[PDB]
């Protein structure tokens, strides 16, 4: 019933984050206790035996096996190789019936997506990085899935739209900015969603005396902006084109593929998994030559 | 053209001149009773000088 | 004023009869509701 | 028992009673109408076996690892 | 208390007189021709708003009550500017706004005529005119910026959504000096009525609540009221002139408010930057610093149109 | 100097503490023991404000900003340049405001008045004490108080509001605003009615209680009476400050989510869940 | 039963009754109009075998 | 014990009693209706073994 | 000790007493109902060994924190 | 004000109504227990 | 006012009623402790 | 003691009882909010299992 407070700005500005202490302990325990333990590494020699491996070309055979154990733990349950594979023939991309193993097709794309996130969007995920667990939480469906609805849905800021600014960078009115008050309402709706997705308030990213200011805002605002650019890449190039792959039970009413948003990783916390650092333990997923100076164990 | 001057600043000083004019008016009205003041050095009006005492006429029933 | 006791008996006789008649039609309403879609 | 009507005005108790019964009847109908099993205006034509039923305890480990929906 | 008198024949020479004070009829609550028309026009405005709200939940009467404070009759889309919009996209809004505005003006006339009939000064209709002035700036400022989309939606929480978004769009309304003045008079109105109400109740034992007698024939209740404030804070009003202080503080709330709205988006588009220009903004140490590459990377776009298609990404 | 009727009233008595020792006037002002303590706290607090301005970046009146300490100091007295100066000024303010209310009680007692004015002013002191004492104490740091600066405290109000995403949805804030707006209407209405009977159009008799009663009944549909309108004004003005104190003390100590999602209870009433 | 009108003024009773019935009837019509199955202004011509029905049990 | 009805007026108490019981009964029904275990309008036809149960201690 | 009733009005004491006991009973029931271990409506059928117990301590990974970094 | 004769007659009904209410509530609880016990 | 004649009889009812209530509550705690002890 | 001649026992009794009730509730809620003495959730733990603050 006590309130925890974190100061995030200068004295007396009231740039502060408030947390109900009992609720936060509960949410935190419900992450730590289910947090999956990682198997330890190895370093064997030799050339690769694989028949139909297309992304994980660059890691040892032991690292590959350890990765597959992690993926099943993170998406399907600790032993559930049958979720993706014809267990009689791991190289298959089809069932014995000939029908495609769509989960394996998706998982191959999810590997490329995760390497793209960790490699190209280090300005967002830094050295925490993401793994399959960050979205999936041990389950096939992440949180925060969204589909086409109406034209003015603000979640399309994370897909095809660009531009949320409404404030004028000058004293006098000009033709440079003709933003409506309705557009300020739309940005305000978008920004409530981001605040809720992280379990923070507006002062985490702004000094609300001037929402346009970057100098007065905490550095987290710059990280947040890279999160928008990352989601546009993730949605447009990886999640949305999987439309022909899924069964129709996964698709929206418009027949579109499920798309991600801030809450999909963050799940209401200021960092995903309260900043648990798992990606450093799984070189298969880095998309980098080194993780925090630790070099990639190539082949 | 004038950079520092702008219409919001012009409007605000127009309001200030009106507002101080209004405070003077109200303080004149506040002195229709109890003035001039008594003092050991003689009568005193303060500032602004009060408006005069005001006589009221009542509706004739005769 | 108030109620005289012979009026109170007359009123009570109606009031109790009305109450029970209401409960009777509510009983049939539950009989019909139960046979259409029982809740236990 | 009739002497209760000496204790209270028989004219006014009737207004209090009908007001109570009307409010209770409306409350129960609107509680039912908002439910799923008894949203009778949409689903009243369903037979009792095919009317909705609320969620049940899994009666098991609640742990058996999933399998994907067939493509 | 608890020894009320009750008067069977008519007081004014419980019950009330039917009669005349000259031109003024006494008895019924006065409407006259302007009052009747005001109620007709205003009723149609209320009906248009409510029927639009109720239609927006698909006529569902349960959702109409459940969702009521979120329901809106919403102004036209921005790209229409001042042109007539489609009926479902703000045409009903402008129609309700028109009838409401006429109804308000007819109510002002009704009040103005009644004051004159009762042989009273015109102070109340000019006080009401200050409130109507602020109201009308929610028409004139959208007109001056050139779009009915900028008008206030009819709705409990929706008009508060507009109030926040207006301050956001124009770069923080706290730095609008007429908003700041309007708040000073709003708070001052609470200060004055607290002080005055407490003063008159504190001398009510001595007949101080008979204020008109105390104005025309100063009693000890007036003298004690004046001396309390003189001894407390060094200056005092009179039993009359305290009502002038009251009148002006209330009137200046909405008058300075209306000027602040009319200036917004027409003369100043970012009040915080106007505050910086004019020296209002207190300095704080920098919370972040951008590199020159970030100054180009972190500029966004101004918000545009919503996507009118559902792209496939067939790849 | 004295009002032409004043000298008659300047008797001893009605003091609370000092007896006859401070029971005197200085110009128009009554002194008394709480006059002495008032001027002490006013002078100390003001000079420490001027010192806070002097060690700050500018003398511009609008930009002066004496800020509270960082939250890390908790309920301790911080270093003076780090916000301990704000804490001393806050004690001086409480001393001044309390002394002012007690001095008003001595003046009312000397004039044979009821205590309505001191108690009405207590509503403002309650709201101040909630902002700088009670809410910071419940949150566990004096650093939650608002900064002393003409615009910098508006930056604080802004950021506190957005700590709850959409502060307009605070239910106690909605009530407090309604009291403030209704008060201002009531003040315009009462002020206009008294002035318009006492200042009728030129060449017209002075009006009467009956006329303002008739007109007021046409405005609201009931007659409030002369004492009733002053009770109403006091109720509205003081009720506004009390509901203001409630609306801020529930924000943080008791509610910590966005204010919009507080309304989830209304959407889930069982008649329509 | 007519002595009941001695206990209650029918001037009062009928105004209350007419008010209750009018409000209740309006509520019922609008509850129907906003449903899928009985949105008769849009779908009144459909014919009973192809009017909507709310979803049968999820366990299907 | 009937002497207690010389202290307290039956008129006052029987109103207060009916009021208290009605409020208490209604509070309990809505508390139960809001629970998972006893949301009987949706789930009343489930057998006792099928009805929800809150989470046990893992102890590990 | 009966002289306590010469001091305090018995008729009024009963109303004060019942009011105190009613408030206290409701406060204790709602405190218990809000707890994990005694949320008896949902979990009353659990055995005493299966009912929740508070932790001997909470735990964390060294890089995790429940609160964001501040100052 | 009331007589003891009336208080006697009142208390008889009052206690009997309390008993009837407690009886019905006891059947209601045993039905509820039989349907879905809470311990 | 209150008499000694009233007071001594009233004290009998209060003490007996208090102790009766505490005894019923003691059994309720016996039952609760048997179902789910708190130490 | 003659102290009951100074202060009305009929007042002191109520003031004392009210003071004790406030103090008792404060201490219970302080303890209930602690980690070590949150007895409703953790009362069945043994003294060597119960929480202790950092050394
Ligand atoms: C003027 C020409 C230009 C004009 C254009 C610009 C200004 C327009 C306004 C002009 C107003 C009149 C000024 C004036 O000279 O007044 C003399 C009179 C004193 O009473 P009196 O009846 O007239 O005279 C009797 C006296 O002469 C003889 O009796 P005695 O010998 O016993 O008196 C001792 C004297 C000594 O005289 C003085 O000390 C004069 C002090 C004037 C101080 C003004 C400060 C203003 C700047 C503050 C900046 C801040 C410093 C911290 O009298 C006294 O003891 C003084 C009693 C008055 C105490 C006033 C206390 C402060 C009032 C509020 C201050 C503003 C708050 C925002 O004092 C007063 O009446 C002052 C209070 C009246 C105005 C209150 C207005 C409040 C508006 C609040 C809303 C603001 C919204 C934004
Ligand atoms: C002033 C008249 C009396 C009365 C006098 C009788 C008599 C006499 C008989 C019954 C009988 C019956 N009554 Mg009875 N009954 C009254 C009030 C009620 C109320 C009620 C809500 O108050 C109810 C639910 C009942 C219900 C019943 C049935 C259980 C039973 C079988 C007949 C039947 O179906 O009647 C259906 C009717 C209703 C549910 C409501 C209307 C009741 C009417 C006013 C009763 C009189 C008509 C009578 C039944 C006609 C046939 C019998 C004649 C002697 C020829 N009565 C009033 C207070 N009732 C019969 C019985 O026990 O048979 C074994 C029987 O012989
Ligand atoms: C995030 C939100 C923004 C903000 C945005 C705005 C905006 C936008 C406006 C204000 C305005 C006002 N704000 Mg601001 N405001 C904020 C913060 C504050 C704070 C604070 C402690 O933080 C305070 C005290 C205030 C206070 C005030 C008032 C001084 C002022 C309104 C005066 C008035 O009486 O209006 C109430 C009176 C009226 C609206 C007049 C109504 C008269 C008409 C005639 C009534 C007709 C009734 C009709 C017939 C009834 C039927 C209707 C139908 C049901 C539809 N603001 C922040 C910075 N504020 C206004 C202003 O003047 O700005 C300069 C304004 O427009
Ligand atoms: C000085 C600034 C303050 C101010 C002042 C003020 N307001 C005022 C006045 C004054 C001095 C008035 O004299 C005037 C008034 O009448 O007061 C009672 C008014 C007024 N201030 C109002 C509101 C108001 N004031 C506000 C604010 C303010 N008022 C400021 C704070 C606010 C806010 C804060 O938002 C509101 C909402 C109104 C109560 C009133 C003006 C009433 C008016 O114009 O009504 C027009 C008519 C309608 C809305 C239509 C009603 C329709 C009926 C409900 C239908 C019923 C059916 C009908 C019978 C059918 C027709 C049949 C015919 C045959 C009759
Ligand atoms: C409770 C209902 C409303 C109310 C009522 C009210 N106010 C009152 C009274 C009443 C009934 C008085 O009797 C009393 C009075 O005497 O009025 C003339 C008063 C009063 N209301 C005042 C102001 C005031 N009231 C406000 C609000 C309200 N007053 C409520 C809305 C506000 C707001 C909202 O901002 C202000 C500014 C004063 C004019 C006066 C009290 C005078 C007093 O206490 O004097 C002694 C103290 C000083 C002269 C100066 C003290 C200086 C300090 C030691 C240092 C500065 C510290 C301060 C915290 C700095 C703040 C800086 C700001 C930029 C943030
Ligand atoms: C699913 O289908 C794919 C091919 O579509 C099979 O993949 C094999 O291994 C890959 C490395 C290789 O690239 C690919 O060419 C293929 O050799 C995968 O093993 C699964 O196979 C089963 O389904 C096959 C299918 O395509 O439907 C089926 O193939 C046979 O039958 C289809 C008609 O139903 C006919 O078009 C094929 O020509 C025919 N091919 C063969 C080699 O028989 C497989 O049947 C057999 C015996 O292989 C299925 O395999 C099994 C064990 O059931
Ligand atoms: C569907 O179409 C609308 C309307 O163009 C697109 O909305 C545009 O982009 C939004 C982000 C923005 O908010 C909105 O103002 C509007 O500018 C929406 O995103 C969908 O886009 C796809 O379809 C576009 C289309 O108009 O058909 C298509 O646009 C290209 O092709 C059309 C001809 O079919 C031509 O008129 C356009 O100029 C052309 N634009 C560009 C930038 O090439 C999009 O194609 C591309 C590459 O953008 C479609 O986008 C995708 C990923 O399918
Ligand atoms: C979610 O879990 C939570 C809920 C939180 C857990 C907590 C639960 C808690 C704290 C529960 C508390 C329960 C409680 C505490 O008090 C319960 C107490 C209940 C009681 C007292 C019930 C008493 C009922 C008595 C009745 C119905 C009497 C009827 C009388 C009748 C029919 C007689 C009519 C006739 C008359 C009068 C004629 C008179 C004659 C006359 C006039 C003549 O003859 O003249
Ligand atoms: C969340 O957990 C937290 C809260 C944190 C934990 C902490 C909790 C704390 C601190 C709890 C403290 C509890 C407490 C402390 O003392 C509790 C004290 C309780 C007490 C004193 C109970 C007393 C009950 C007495 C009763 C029921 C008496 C009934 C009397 C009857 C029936 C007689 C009626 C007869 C009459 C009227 C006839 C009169 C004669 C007549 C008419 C004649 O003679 O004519
Ligand atoms: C069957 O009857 C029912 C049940 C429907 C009746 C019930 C109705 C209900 C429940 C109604 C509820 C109404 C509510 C809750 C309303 C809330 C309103 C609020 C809070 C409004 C707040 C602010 C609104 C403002 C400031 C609007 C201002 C609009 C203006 C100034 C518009 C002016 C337009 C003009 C002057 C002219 C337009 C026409 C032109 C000249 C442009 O020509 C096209
Ligand atoms: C729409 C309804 C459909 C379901 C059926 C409802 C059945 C209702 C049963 C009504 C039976 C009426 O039967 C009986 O009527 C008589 C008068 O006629 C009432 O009699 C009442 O008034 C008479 C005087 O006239 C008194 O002497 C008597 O003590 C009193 O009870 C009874 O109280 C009622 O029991
Ligand atoms: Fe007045």
């Amino acid at each position: 019933a006590a309130t925890d407070t974190v100061q995030v700005g200068y004295r007396g500005t009231a740039m502060e984050q408030n947390y109900d202490h009992g609720d936060l302990k509960t949410k935190f325990a419900q992450v730590k206790l289910p947090q999956s333990p990682p198997p330890a590494g190895e370093s064997p020699p030799g050339p690769l035996p694989w028949k139909n491996v297309q992304v994980l070309n660059d890691i040892s055979i032991a690292e590959f096996n350890r990765t597959m154990i992690a993926m099943s733990t993170w998406v399907a349950g600790t032993g559930n190789c049958a979720y993706c594979h014809n267990v009689a023939a791991f190289q298959d991309d089809t069932l014995p019936n000939g029908k495609p193993l769509y989960t394996k097709i998706v998982a191959r794309r999810m590997l490329q997506m995760t390497r793209n996130i960790n490699g190209n969007y280090s300005q967002h995920v830094k050295n925490t990085g993401v793994t399959c667990y960050t979205c999936h939480m041990g389950k096939p469906l992440p949180n925060g899935l969204w589909f086409y609805s109406s034209q003015t849905d603000y979640l399309r800021h994370y897909l095809d739209r660009d531009g949320a600014r409404v404030i004028t960078q000058g004293v006098a009115p000009s033709n440079a900015n003709r933003s409506s008050t309705k557009q300020a309402e739309w940005t305000y709706a978008l920004m409530i969603s981001q605040s809720r997705s992280l379990g923070v308030n507006c002062t985490y990213c702004h000094n609300t005396r001037q929402f346009a200011s970057w100098r007065e805002a905490p550095p987290a605002r710059v990280t947040a902006y890279h999160g928008i650019l990352m989601l546009r890449d993730v949605n447009q190039n990886y999640l949305a084109p999987l439309q022909p792959v899924y069964p129709a039970v996964r698709l929206g009413a418009m027949g579109d593929a499920p798309k991600a948003q801030c809450v999909t990783c963050h799940n209401g916390a200021y960092k995903p998994l309260y900043g648990a650092q798992m990606a450093k333990d799984f070189p298969a997923m880095w998309g980098r030559a080194d993780w925090n100076g630790v070099p990639f164990p190539g082949i | 053209m004038m950079e520092y001057i702008d219409g919001a600043q012009i409007a605000l000083y127009a309001f200030w001149l009106f507002f101080f004019g209004l405070i003077i008016y109200l303080r004149r009205e506040d002195k229709r009773e109890g003035y001039p003041l008594e003092s050991p050095q003689g009568p005193r009006d303060g500032w602004p000088k009060g408006a005069p005492k005001k006589t009221y006429v009542h509706r004739d029933h005769g | 004023g108030g109620m005289t006791e012979e009026e109170a008996r007359r009123f009570h006789g109606y009031m109790v009869t009305g109450t029970l008649g209401y409960v009777v039609v509510a009983s049939v309403a539950h009989f019909l509701a139960w046979s259409w879609r029982p809740w236990f | 028992m009739h002497r209760i009507w000496l204790m209270y005005d028989p004219r006014r108790v009737m207004v209090a009673l009908v007001g109570f019964l009307a409010v209770l009847a409306l409350v129960i109908h609107f509680v039912l109408l908002s439910s799923q099993r008894y949203s009778w205006i949409e689903n009243g034509t369903l037979g009792a076996d095919q009317a909705p039923v609320g969620a049940s305890a899994p009666a098991a480990a609640a742990e058996m690892s999933p399998l994907p929906p067939g493509r | 208390t608890r020894v009320q008198v009750r008067t069977v024949p008519e007081p004014g020479i419980f019950s009330y007189l039917a009669g005349k004070f000259g031109d003024a009829q006494i008895g019924p609550i006065y409407l006259g021709w302007a009052g009747v028309l005001s109620l007709i026009f205003g009723f149609i405005a209320i009906e248009i708003i409510g029927l639009n709200m109720w239609a927006s939940v698909g006529w569902d009467p349960v959702e109409f009550i459940r969702q009521l404070p979120w329901l809106a009759l919403e102004p036209p889309p921005p790209q229409y500017g001042l042109r007539v919009p489609p009926l479902n996209q703000g045409g009903w809004y402008l129609m309700a706004g028109f009838f409401l505005t006429v109804s308000i003006i007819l109510w002002w006339i009704r009040i103005y005529r009644r004051a004159r009939a009762l042989q009273m000064g015109s102070h109340l209709p000019w006080a009401f005119a200050s409130a109507i002035f602020l109201y009308s700036t929610f028409f004139f400022q959208p007109l001056l910026v050139g779009s009915w989309s900028e008008m206030v939606p009819f709705g409990i929480f929706p008009h508060l959504d507009w109030t926040s978004a207006f301050s956001i769009r124009y770069g923080n309304l706290y730095y609008n000096p007429f908003h700041a003045l309007s708040i000073a008079f709003l708070y001052g109105s609470a200060v004055l009525f607290a002080m005055h109400g407490a003063t008159i109740l504190a001398v009510a034992r001595m007949g101080g609540e008979r204020e008109i007698e105390q104005i025309t024939d100063r009693g000890t209740a007036a003298e004690r009221s004046m001396l309390f404030w003189r001894w407390c804070m060094g200056f005092n009003a009179t039993m009359e002139s305290i009502h002038r202080w009251a009148w002006w503080f209330a009137v200046l709330t909405t008058f300075t408010g209306g000027i602040g709205i009319l200036l917004t988006g027409t003369v100043v588009d970012n009040w915080y930057l106007w505050g910086v220009k004019h020296g209002l903004v207190a300095p704080y140490p920098a919370q972040n610093q951008l590199t020159p590459e970030q100054q180009d990377l972190l500029r966004g776009r101004y918000q545009g149109t919503a996507p009118d298609s559902f792209p496939s990404y067939v790849v | 100097a004295m009002l032409s009727f004043e000298k008659k009233y300047r008797v001893r008595g009605g003091t609370l503490i000092g007896g006859d020792l401070f029971d005197f006037w200085f110009g128009p002002f009554y002194v008394g023991f709480f006059g002495v303590t008032t001027i002490f706290f006013v002078t100390l607090g003001t000079l420490l404000c001027v010192w806070g301005a002097a060690m700050g970046p500018t003398w511009n009146l609008w930009q002066i900003n004496i800020a509270p300490p960082d939250l890390k100091y908790g309920l301790g007295l911080a270093p003076l340049r780090e916000g301990g100066l704000w804490q001393i000024i806050t004690l001086c303010a409480l001393g001044a405001f309390g002394s002012w209310a007690l001095r008003q009680a001595e003046i009312a007692r000397k004039l044979g008045m009821g205590m309505h004015i001191p108690w009405a002013y207590g509503g403002a002191i309650l709201a101040y004490t909630t902002l700088v004492v009670i809410r910071p104490f419940l949150l566990g740091a004096w650093g939650h108080g608002f900064p002393y600066g003409i615009f910098s405290h508006l930056d604080w109000v802004s950021n506190v509001g957005y700590q709850y995403l959409h502060f307009h949805y605070n239910p106690a804030h909605m009530i407090a605003v309604t009291f403030f707006f209704t008060n201002c209407l009531a003040l315009a209405m009462h002020g206009s009615l008294i002035l318009s009977v006492t200042n009728p159009p030129k060449g017209t008799p002075t009006g009467t209680s009956e006329q303002e009663n008739v007109f007021f009944r046409d405005l609201l549909g009931y007659s409030i009476g002369a004492i009733g309108i002053h009770r109403l004004g006091l109720f509205l003005a003081v009720g506004a400050a009390v509901w203001s104190a409630i609306c801020i003390v529930i924000s943080g100590p008791f509610w910590t989510q966005g204010w919009p999602e507080w309304w989830n209870w209304w959407l889930n009433l069982p008649i329509w869940k």
